[PDB]
């Protein structure tokens, strides 16, 4: 279920990422307004509904600017600068949970997010335009 | 012009079964306990309202409404009325030996 | 709750007028139509008319037309039925009927009935 | 093989109701705070409505289980309370009125009101109609039930055509059968952007200013043979009525508070004359005959008419609004003959203290209109109720306007709100490129 | 036009699916708030606008989790279990309409929707991650 | 920065399109409701956030119907009919700004936008369905 693998290893958790993906917006299975009756609750509810779209659309927007809109897992060609983390493959994916990973690299994630938009998708598209020119 | 018989026989364990002919016959059936107001037992010839036992049921035909009660008891001795919109039937008294 | 309570039984003289009230409590009195139906003790029950408490909009059979007037007091959730020109053949028990606890919007049949008002004249 | 293939944008719908939306015509000629149905913020509609005719399909309709008429009736009630919210309260007018007659249907009442000063008291006179005053030496009719908020003289009660429009993601299905019963399948349906020009009139027994029929008169009810629901006799042709208030009334401004101004009826000059309406005689004579032909199709014998037996004054008469004034026209002269320019003249009495929708709360006071009043009733329908349990030789159809949703059902019978589900799964012979 | 092919055959209707896709959101040609006036209609309007986005974003989310975000027609590699429908190719695409199709398989669509997210896009991405490792 | 290259040549401006793309929605870095206080400003604010979603979702919808959802630059196979503009390659990308281009071709963009949805993505998908049939 939702956030079920929060304490599991990254390899086990990476298989059920679709479950956490469904629940950020819906939303509309649980209610539509609800117009079966027709107040403090009405204003509060609407601001929740607007906010759930604001957070969801930011993530698809960020995934969009990294050229990863359609996919939940995408690989890139920006290399991993070692100053961010010194840990190896086996020390990360089979021994650590996602909770403890976010705690250590959160300081420099912003310029990593800057590397994802500049280094690849802004270079790849200019190169891909020059590639399909012929 | 909505008619029904007056008395039909019955016994505990044997079904009491009433005919009711007429135009749009048997829209609702009422069990009038002797002393108080009647109570709806079925509506729309076969549907069952809340607050009545499962043994109360009705069957539809072309023009005759057949109310069938299975598993009689001594407390079910009452007058049964067949109604069609604003019309009403003659009245059928239960007979249990 | 969701019940109909009528007035006391009345016995009058021919020609006089009787008022049979039926107060309603526990539900939306205005939204549901108030039907009135008779039952002579030894005859089939005959239907008088209905009255929805929005504006009153009373409907009558010709066997009671010009003799019965139904009024209401929606502030106290009371539905009235007043008979005029009472004769010898106007003896029955008088029931107020409605339809609340049913899923049928067709207005018939009736499920909730009053306590009863036997009128002999 | 057969692998799923999802298509986005499939033309499939489900029966589900949503929140509609006003969209009035591009007629922002306001110049004053007006149009209590549009109010401030009802958007302009599409200048070119994209009416899209469909074929090849038969979809069922149910004009009595339609949720649009529940949503429209809730809006018109909400517009009625919202427009009266900033208007002038008539709380200090509920005092002992000293009324003397004029001869009539107008009583000359003098009452006692506080001025803008909270200590000084003034004595002013006003003309009040007879059914606006109950005996006590007189008071207003409903000062001991609820408060009275008079209509603001700036706003107007003229019903402009408003289009109820479903939002993005929904659709409105318009049935196009010329003789269309209501409940039952429609052979020729068309999805539209939204509805046609709907006039939110208030009227009893006589559906004024609506949509007309094309082929003939259609008689509409839930069950017909059931006597409990009103019968909507939707007309083919429309009769002409000239209603009037042919007496000269002056508007008197009575000082009752700071900013709160009470506009009463001043001195009447000219002739004391009754308000009347002329519903032809020839067009109505032909109208009732064509109504008889459709009513004889659902029966087998003669059918007669008779006026309303009882109820409140606003259903026994024919109620409507005629240039900011509410009429109550005695329609006994209409449904009199028993069927199987020499005009008929309906005596109409005017009320100002009106309690519309019969909801316990605001009951507005319509301010008088200076000068003569003339309007144009048009009639595109009738409201009839069947009589009780009777002999088969003949039946009576008493007129009657019940809940106001029957007025909207005469114009919202064509439409139906469905939700669009553009996701659809259907197997085909196509398969995507395999990973390995 | 919008919903024009609702009574046509599936082959004819499948060509003009873009029309129904456009009108699901717009929306912004008819109005923006509107800020030309500056009420019951204001609250009613706003709750409809939120609902139109919220329902729209559900479908692109579902298309996203099936790896079909960018496309209106996508093919998969989940096989069609015959218990859902026994009809053949010619009995479906050239003789039946979409309206009658939704009526018969609606019971198991949720389990089918479970197959679209688990069977392919959750397996394809793990395999595609394992494929681009070299 | 945002709209920084509005006066530069199209070639120079086309390199930093990600900057203008980020700012149409966010939005949520500046505020979320805000639930730190708990008025005219509240109703005004909410109508801005709804409007910001709805206009943004139009552009990704249009990009979606052109099969360009994930990308900021996409090439098509609808040819450019000369009646729209007679200018050449060097007269557009290295001597003119995006501003003066929008003013001159805005008259027929709607039938161009009709060509992007019909000519390619509605034909490409039918052909791509017929291509993966074997
Ligand atoms: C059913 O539908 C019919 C339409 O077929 C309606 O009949 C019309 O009703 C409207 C509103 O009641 C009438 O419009 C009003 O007419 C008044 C009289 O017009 C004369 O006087 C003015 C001014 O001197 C002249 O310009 C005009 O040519 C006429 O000579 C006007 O006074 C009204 O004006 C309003 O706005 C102005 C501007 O703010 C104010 O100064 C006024 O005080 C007033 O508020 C208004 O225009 C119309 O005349 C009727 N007839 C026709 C043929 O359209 C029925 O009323 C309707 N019935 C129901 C029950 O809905
Ligand atoms: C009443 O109930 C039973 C079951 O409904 C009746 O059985 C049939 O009833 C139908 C209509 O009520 C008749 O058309 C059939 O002819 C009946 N079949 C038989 C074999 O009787 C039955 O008539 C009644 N039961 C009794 C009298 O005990
Ligand atoms: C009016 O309502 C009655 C029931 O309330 C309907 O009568 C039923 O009609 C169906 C077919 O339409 C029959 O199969 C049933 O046997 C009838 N009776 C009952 C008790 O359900 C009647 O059809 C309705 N009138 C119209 C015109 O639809
Ligand atoms: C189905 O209904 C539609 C809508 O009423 C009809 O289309 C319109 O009606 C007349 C008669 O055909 C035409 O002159 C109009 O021009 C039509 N409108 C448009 C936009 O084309 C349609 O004809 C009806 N079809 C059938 C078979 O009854
Ligand atoms: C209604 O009654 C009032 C009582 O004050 C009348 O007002 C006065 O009437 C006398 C005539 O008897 C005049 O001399 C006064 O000038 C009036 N006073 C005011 C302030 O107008 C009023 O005329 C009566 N109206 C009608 C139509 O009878
Ligand atoms: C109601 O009034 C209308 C006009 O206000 C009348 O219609 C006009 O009648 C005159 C002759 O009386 C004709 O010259 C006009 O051509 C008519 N105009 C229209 C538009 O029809 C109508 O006769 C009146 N009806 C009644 C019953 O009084
Ligand atoms: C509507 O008008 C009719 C007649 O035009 C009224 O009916 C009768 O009118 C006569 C006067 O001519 C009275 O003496 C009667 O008492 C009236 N009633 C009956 C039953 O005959 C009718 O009263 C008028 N409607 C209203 C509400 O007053
Ligand atoms: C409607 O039905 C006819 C008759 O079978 C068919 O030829 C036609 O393709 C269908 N669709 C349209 C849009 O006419
Ligand atoms: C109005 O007030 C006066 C004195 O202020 C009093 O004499 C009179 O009875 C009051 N009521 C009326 C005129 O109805
Ligand atoms: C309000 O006053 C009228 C005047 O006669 C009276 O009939 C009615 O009963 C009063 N209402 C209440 C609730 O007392
Ligand atoms: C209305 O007419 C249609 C005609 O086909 C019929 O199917 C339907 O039962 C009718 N409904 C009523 C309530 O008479
Ligand atoms: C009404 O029509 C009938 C027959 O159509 C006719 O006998 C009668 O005279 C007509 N009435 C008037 C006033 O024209
Ligand atoms: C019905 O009333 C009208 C109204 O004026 C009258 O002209 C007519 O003679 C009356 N007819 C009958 C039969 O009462
Ligand atoms: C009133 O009826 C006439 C019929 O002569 C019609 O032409 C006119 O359009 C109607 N008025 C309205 C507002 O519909």
């Amino acid at each position: 279920g939702f956030l079920g693998a929060a304490g599991s290893t990254m390899g086990a958790a990476s298989m059920t990422l679709t479950v956490q993906a469904r629940q950020l917006l819906s939303g509309i299975v649980q209610q539509q307004s609800n117009l079966l009756r027709a107040t403090v609750w009405g204003i509060k509810q609407l601001q929740t509904r607007v906010l759930a779209i604001e957070r969801y659309l930011k993530d698809q927007q960020l995934l969009g600017l990294w050229g990863c809109s359609g996919k939940l897992i995408c690989c890139t060609a920006v290399p991993w600068n070692s100053s961010w983390s010194n840990k190896s493959l086996g020390d990360i994916w089979d021994n650590m949970t996602w909770m403890q990973w976010d705690r250590e690299i959160s300081n420099y994630t912003n310029t990593i997010f800057r590397l994802l938009e500049e280094s690849q998708n802004q270079q790849e598209k200019n190169e891909k335009d020059l590639l399909a020119l012929d | 012009a909505l008619t029904q018989p007056r008395s039909v026989s019955g016994s505990p364990g044997q079904s009491v079964n009433i005919s009711c002919t007429g135009a749009y016959s048997g829209l609702g059936w009422y069990q009038q306990h002797p002393g108080r107001a009647p109570k709806l037992i079925i509506y729309e010839v076969n549907r069952r309202p809340s607050g009545v036992s499962d043994r109360f049921s009705g069957s539809k035909s072309g023009n005759t409404a057949s109310l069938t009660i299975s598993g009689l008891r001594t407390e079910d001795e009452a007058d049964y009325f067949c109604s069609a919109f604003e019309y009403f039937g003659e009245g059928t008294k239960l007979t249990v030996l | 709750q969701v019940q109909l309570v009528q007035s006391r039984a009345e016995v009058k003289k021919p020609g006089a007028s009787v008022k049979v009230s039926c107060e309603a409590s526990g539900y939306n009195f205005v939204d549901h139509y108030i039907h009135w139906v008779r039952q002579a003790p030894g005859q089939r029950p005959q239907w008088v008319g209905w009255m929805n408490p929005q504006w009153g909009q009373v409907n009558y059979a010709r066997t009671f037309q010009g003799r019965v007037t139904m009024t209401r007091d929606t502030s106290i959730d009371t539905a009235y039925m007043q008979l005029n020109r009472l004769t010898s053949g106007d003896t029955a028990v008088y029931y107020c009927a409605t339809q609340v606890k049913l899923d049928s919007s067709a207005g018939y049949p009736f499920d909730i009935w009053g306590q009863g008002t036997m009128v002999t004249v | 093989d057969l692998w799923v293939t999802v298509y986005y944008g499939v033309p499939v719908w489900k029966e589900a109701k949503t929140t509609l939306f006003c969209a009035s015509d591009a007629k922002a000629y306001d110049k004053e705070v007006r149009n209590v149905w549009a109010t401030h913020a009802c958007v302009p509609t599409d200048p070119n409505p994209q009416e899209i005719v469909l074929e090849n399909v038969t979809e069922n309709f149910n004009m009595w289980k339609n949720d649009m008429v529940d949503q429209m009736h809730e809006d018109i009630i909400s517009l009625w309370d919202q427009s009266l919210k900033p208007c002038v309260k008539l709380t200090p007018l509920c005092v002992t009125l000293n009324c003397k007659n004029v001869n009539g249907e107008i009583k000359n009442c003098s009452f006692n009101t506080t001025t803008e000063l909270r200590d000084k008291k003034q004595k002013v006179y006003a003309l009040f109609y007879k059914p606006d005053v109950v005996p006590l030496e007189y008071i207003l009719i409903n000062c001991n039930s609820s408060t009275i908020t008079q209509a603001c003289p700036k706003v107007s009660f003229d019903p402009i055509p408003i289009h109820y429009c479903a939002p993005a993601g929904y659709a409105i299905l318009k049935c196009n059968n010329k003789t269309f019963n209501g409940t039952g399948p429609c052979n020729n349906v068309s999805t539209v952007q939204c509805t046609h020009g709907i006039k939110p009139v208030v009227s009893t027994q006589l559906l004024l200013n609506g949509s007309l029929a094309e082929e003939e008169i259609i008689v509409r009810s839930e069950n017909l043979t059931n006597n409990i629901k009103t019968i909507i006799v939707h007309l083919n042709k429309s009769v002409e009525i000239n209603c009037t208030r042919p007496n000269n009334n002056t508007r008197k401004s009575v000082r009752i508070g700071p900013g709160q101004w009470f506009y009463a009826t001043g001195e009447i000059i000219g002739d004391i004359r009754e308000a009347h309406c002329n519903i032809s005689r020839e067009t109505w004579n032909s109208t009732l005959i064509q109504v008889k032909e459709k009513l004889r199709e659902h029966y087998n014998k003669t059918i007669k008419f008779e006026p309303s037996s009882g109820g409140d004054l606003e259903v026994t008469t024919h109620s409507f609004n005629c240039r900011g004034e509410f009429f109550y026209c005695n329609t006994t002269k209409l449904f009199n003959e028993t069927k199987l320019n020499k005009t008929i003249i309906l005596p109409c009495r005017i009320k100002q203290i009106i309690n519309m929708w019969q909801e316990v709360g605001r009951a507005m006071y319509a301010p008088p209109i200076e000068g003569n009043i003339t309007c144009k009733s048009n009639i595109t329908g009738l409201l009839l109720t069947w009589d009780g349990g009777e002999n088969s030789t003949e039946g009576v159809f008493r007129p009657g306007g019940g809940n106001m949703k029957d007025n909207w059902r005469s114009e919202l019978y064509k439409y139906k709100v469905v939700e669009i589900k553009p996701l659809g799964v259907a197997p085909t012979k196509c398969k995507r490129k395999v990973v390995g």
